[PDB]
RNA sequence: UGGAAUGCGAGUGCCUAGUGGGCCACUUUUGGUAAGCAGAACUGGCGCUGCGGGAUGAACCGAACGCCGGGUUAAGGCGCC
RNA sequence: CGGAGCCUCGGUUGGCCUCGGAUAGCCGGUCCCCCGCCGGGGUCCGGUGCGGAGAGCCCUUCGUCCCGGGAAACGGGGCGGCCGGAAAGGGGGCCGCCCUCUCGCCCGUCACGCACCGCACGUUCGUGGGGAACCUGGCGCUAAACCAUUCGUAGACGACC
């Protein structure tokens, strides 16, 4: 898992979305983007032993990435019931989410075709077995 | 009806055990069961090899048997198996093995994009070959 | 002794114990064919105690070390004369096998005695081992592979790998 | 087990299975082994053997009591008046055979080993014979890292 | 012990079980086997016992 | 789903054992052609062994067992179940996820078969050594329909030679439209090549 | 979407002929036939899925009637393949020869 | 210089139940054609004792047992059961 | 034949729609030659550690939007008919239709969608099987069995005629 890395998440709400790696926070757990606009995963948090290492990798070397987002950041905000309460997204999320997302997008689409690879989901298929295939 | 035989020079394709993959030479013959095969040029030393893990491919070296491996290596370049093997049908079929079990997440998918299209287009000929063929016969 | 994987040659000296009588004895040396060291140290007792009066108590082991083969990528011959207890008797054989190392051929003389004649290495006595050039062989099955240009096919070659896969479409071939 | 195989292998301190014990040999000890050969299995150990064997399961005999040597204090205590006051003195002691061997060994509880991983020829039968019953010599060696 | 004297058994055991027919009228179990070479014919018929 | 095999030139036994594995596992399998079974041994020794077989019967009431059951699918299914723990639920579950066929009958007629190579005659016996057709032997212990099953067979394989025809047909299209269009895929076959899905 | 998930099957449980601890479950899983394809699925995840007649909670969703016993590949069993696994309670007899889920987490590659 | 090795805390006294049909195996051994017969020596067993293997079994082979988790083995095994 | 739901039973989580077979031999073409009711034999040419490979093939699923480029145009989707299937019988292909779309496929441009803030039972087969009911339209049906009685081709009673 290098930063670039294409990685498959394998749970939540996202599983069998192909995502991007950017970076490992201080807690431990990884920073990764769809991007939003891709596969729609959003700046998110996930867990490296819950997601597959593909060997497909772009150069996001000179991609520079805010300094705020950290595990705070990311940290779910507790909503009180006494009917429910929905999660907003706040608009500084949405302008994070550009920052980044302009600037990996142009080198995801300079790789024939990963775009596309971005947008499908992983699947296992009849005779298919994970043990024997590269990721 | 055989067309392949277990004979000094013969070349042999070993398939299982530590040298699996690899090309050598029968310099001579121990009894029913065993050969003394050396692979010079293919990076097997002279040892006794069993029939059983090998596959005679269709060269044959000239050399006397039991002659020493620098005869056995000056006999491999003259015929210049190396390349004659990879351009057999066997060897490129090895190497088709290979390229699609090392096949990465994302090429997998290019090849189903790529594998898409093609069976789309040719699909769609042999339906009009078909409709040719009707006319004929009409 | 139980003739276990591939046989080794060893060369074993021993000697009578020094005394005041003989203050030097003389050396004896064997050609032991054992699974180990160990084995082959057992053997030595038990053969120099059937031609001397000798025993592990009464005498020592000088040297104990593995001869190995000299031409090992060399085919030959070898002539194996041993004696042997069947059931009812004891009995002299002389038997050859083409190999590449002496302790080769013995070990196939311990597995084909024991396929043709039901023979526990416990009742084999290897009497001698000799390399034999190939005008001095006796044996058919041996003689037949002194042929310059040997050659042969490989007959119905029978499938191996039976359960990978196993269930498959197409029925196997045994032609190649 | 017979009487005389079941009182020397109470000398020998073998009183279970997979018990071991370091011997030092001697026309007295070497009969004795003659006798339990069919229920031992010995040999020559080399230097790591006895390493290994001390370090992780040595216990001293202490008060009658097995205690794990987790302290050099433990062996200095009991054994310090033959000035053994280490485990490395404790293992050259026992590896030399040195003049206070029978103090520094009889301190030391019986090892209980495992069962040897990987498995075993034939228990009931001799070493030479395919076995593992008897003198080993340096093999011993190869058994003990199986099963330490 | 044999029995003294030979004797054959009573009954023969091809007929059994010796019960009341299911059927009362009598069920032909075997027709004649058919000979493509002869004219269309019937095989069988029904009578009364008078 | 179901693993459909073929039983011509397999056998009994060694099929048995994979085919009872297999049922205990959950799997449902077909075996169809049970009249070309194989038995190691020459037919008279295999035709003495179910003539034995034929003579135990219940002394006191034969219609009490054993049942001896003269198609080759029954017998078959027989050695089947003397491989599994039939007298438990588990055992008798498995036994019903077996289905076994004298001949080819519909669907089964109309799908691919596997087969056992594990099980194969040709495989697991010397060319020298003699055997015998479950076949033969059934139609000599009181099989009745060997014959109608042979007729019924004959017919089955006119109607795959003509479905064959037809694949080959099929397949000398494609090759032709390969070649039409090699300019319109060339392309895509680099792909399928660079990833050895062509060699 | 698309499966996520090995197929394997529960065989039995551990045993030798006579005696059987119910606490291991011996897993075939497809395509693996060797002692050393199964390397990969050593400590993943497995799932017991099930139907029942009441409903029940479901996380992240509604009440429904599926249930799930959890467990995990604990090591490799024979030369061909099979794997060991536990669960957090024995699993039912009635499970024999039906499916276990094999998860593709936690993963190590 | 507690005078070979090794191991081990020993000595001693009262009161005392049940038992006093045994049987089996290696080796040795008497009678008998022999016996799953009768009678002895030695040790070990069953009786009193489960447990893994010998399909099944008093005694055979392995191994002796508090209630559990993990690991490894013995004697035995690894087509399917 | 043509709506919502409610109980209950479970399992499952893409499909392979097929020569016959030989194994000391096979497979595909070639019909230019010989036979036959397009198929068989020969010749000739190719493959044969089976690549016209089950070590395989088919399908592949994030959705929509704007505008381009390849591919289709003999095209996709949607009501009437004819060949065809019996071992345990086809919701296949084909001919018409009046319709209905130039979007389906591949590579790009352009953005969007609960982005539910790391997390399980997700994802089908599924208008699944069975049971009650509630409707709501059309086309159709108006039986037997047993007892009782009688018979004696039957019979301990049942049963049977
Ligand atoms: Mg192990
Ligand atoms: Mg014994
Ligand atoms: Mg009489
Ligand atoms: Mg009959
Ligand atoms: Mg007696
Ligand atoms: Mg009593
Ligand atoms: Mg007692
Ligand atoms: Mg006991
Ligand atoms: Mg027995
Ligand atoms: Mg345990
Ligand atoms: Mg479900």
């Amino acid at each position: 898992i290098t930063p670039g890395t294409i990685l498959i998440i394998l749970t939540g709400r996202h599983r069998g979305k192909r995502v991007v790696f950017l970076k490992q926070l201080s807690s431990g757990l990884l920073l990764v983007t769809g991007p939003l606009s891709l596969n729609r995963v959003p700046l998110r948090r996930t867990h490296q032993k819950f997601v597959i290492a593909t060997s497909t990798k772009i150069d996001i070397s000179g991609v520079k990435i805010p300094k705020h987002l950290t595990d705070a950041y990311f940290k779910k905000k507790k909503l009180r019931k006494p009917e429910k309460e929905k999660y907003e997204i706040t608009e500084q999320r949405k302008v994070d989410q550009k920052a980044v997302d302009s600037q990996i997008l142009p080198k995801i689409k300079a790789v024939p075709q990963l775009q596309g690879y971005l947008r499908s989901v992983f699947a296992l298929t009849n005779g298919v077995y994970p043990h024997k295939l590269v990721f | 009806v055989f067309r392949r035989f277990v004979e000094v020079g013969r070349v042999a394709y070993v398939s299982f055990g530590p040298h699996a993959g690899k090309l050598v030479a029968i310099v001579d013959v121990i009894d029913q069961n065993r050969a003394l095969v050396d692979g010079p040029c293919t990076r097997v030393r002279r040892q006794a090899m069993p029939f059983k893990c090998m596959q005679l491919t269709d060269f044959i070296l000239k050399f006397p048997h039991s002659a020493r491996q620098k005869y056995v290596r000056k006999a491999w370049e003259k015929a210049d198996i190396n390349t004659k093997w990879a351009a057999t049908r066997w060897a490129k079929k090895i190497e088709a093995r290979e390229r699609k079990a090392k096949m990465t997440d994302f090429d997998r998918y290019k090849v189903m994009k790529a594998k898409k299209m093609r069976n789309r287009i040719i699909k769609n000929e042999v339906k009009k070959l078909q409709r040719a063929a009707l006319l004929k016969a009409s | 002794m139980k003739a276990s994987g591939t046989l080794r040659e060893y060369k074993v000296v021993g000697r009578c114990l020094p005394t005041p009588k003989c203050r030097t004895p003389p050396l004896y040396r064997m050609r032991i064919f054992a699974p180990n060291h160990v084995v082959a140290k057992s053997r030595f007792w038990y053969f120099v105690s059937q031609l001397k009066k000798m025993k592990k108590s009464s005498g020592e082991i000088v040297y104990c070390g593995q001869v190995f083969e000299k031409s090992p990528l060399r085919v030959k011959n070898f002539g194996i004369w041993l004696r042997y207890d069947s059931r009812s008797g004891t009995h002299n054989m002389y038997r050859e096998y083409r190999d590449l190392t002496t302790a080769g051929a013995v070990t196939q003389c311990y597995r084909d005695m024991g396929a043709r004649h039901r023979a526990r290495a416990h009742s084999i006595q290897i009497m001698k081992v000799e390399e034999i050039a190939a005008s001095k062989c006796r044996r058919p099955a041996v003689k037949q592979f002194h042929d310059s240009k040997i050659k042969f096919p490989l007959p119905h070659r029978v499938l191996r790998r039976q359960h990978k896969p196993r269930f498959t479409t197409k029925r196997p071939n045994t032609f190649f | 087990v017979s009487p005389k195989v079941r009182k020397v292998l109470q000398l020998l301190r073998l009183r279970q299975i997979f018990n071991g014990t370091f011997v030092k040999l001697n026309k007295a000890s070497i009969n004795m082994l003659r006798i339990v050969e069919p229920y031992i299995a010995w040999g020559y150990p080399n230097l790591k053997s006895v390493n290994e064997l001390i370090y992780k399961r040595g216990y001293g005999k202490i008060n009658k009591k097995r205690i794990a040597l987790t302290d050099n204090t433990l062996i200095a205590r009991s054994l310090g008046k033959y000035n053994i006051i280490c485990m490395e003195d404790l293992i050259h002691e026992i590896y030399t055979v040195g003049k206070h061997f029978k103090e520094a060994n009889n301190f030391l509880w019986p090892f209980k080993l495992s069962s040897p991983r990987g498995g075993m020829k034939k228990k009931t039968t001799h070493f030479v014979e395919g076995g593992d019953a008897g003198n080993r010599e340096d093999q011993i060696n190869r058994l003990i890292r199986r099963m330490n | 012990s044999h029995r003294k004297f030979s004797a054959p058994r009573h009954g023969s055991l091809g007929f059994l079980p010796r019960k009341r027919s299911s059927r009362h009228r009598g069920k032909v179990k075997s027709f004649p086997k058919d000979d493509p070479s002869k004219p269309v014919h019937l095989t069988a018929f029904l009578g009364y016992k008078a | 789903q179901v693993l459909v095999l073929d039983g011509r030139g397999h056998l009994l036994g060694r099929l048995a054992a994979i085919v009872a594995k297999q049922v205990l596992l959950g799997r449902k399998v077909v075996v169809v052609r049970c009249e070309g079974i194989n038995i190691s041994g020459n037919f008279y020794r295999n035709k003495l062994k179910y003539l034995a077989f034929l003579r135990k019967r219940m002394n006191t009431n034969p219609s009490r067992g054993p049942y001896h059951f003269r198609a080759p699918s029954r017998i078959f299914w027989r050695t089947v179940r003397g491989m599994l723990p039939h007298k438990t639920k588990r055992g008798q579950a498995a036994l019903d996820r077996l289905k076994v066929f004298d001949g080819i009958p519909p669907p089964y007629d109309k799908k691919k078969r596997m087969v056992v190579p594990a099980a194969l005659k040709v495989v697991r016996l010397k060319p020298t050594r003699k055997f015998a057709y479950l076949g033969r032997l059934a139609h000599e212990v009181g099989w009745k329909y060997q014959a109608v099953t042979a007729t019924l067979e004959e017919k089955r394989k006119e109607k795959a030679k003509i479905h064959y025809r037809k694949k080959k047909q099929l397949m000398r299209l494609r090759k032709q439209a390969e070649k039409n269009v090699e300019k319109k895929i060339s392309k895509f076959t680099d792909v399928l090549k660079t990833h050895g899905l062509l060699v | 979407s698309g499966r996520l998930w090995c197929k394997a099957i529960f065989a039995g449980y551990k045993r030798g002929l006579r005696n059987q601890r119910e606490h291991t479950a011996l897993l075939k899983i497809e395509g693996v036939y060797a002692r050393d394809e199964t390397e990969f699925y050593l400590g993943k995840r497995c799932a017991y899925v099930y139907k029942a007649k009441n409903n029940t909670v479901t996380p992240g969703g509604k009440p429904n009637k599926t249930r799930v016993i959890w467990g995990k590949v604990t090591r490799a069993h024979g030369n061909s393949g099979m794997v060991r696994a536990k669960f957090r309670s024995n699993l039912p007899a009635k499970a024999i020869g039906h499916r276990i889920r094999v998860m593709l987490y936690p993963s190590r590659i």
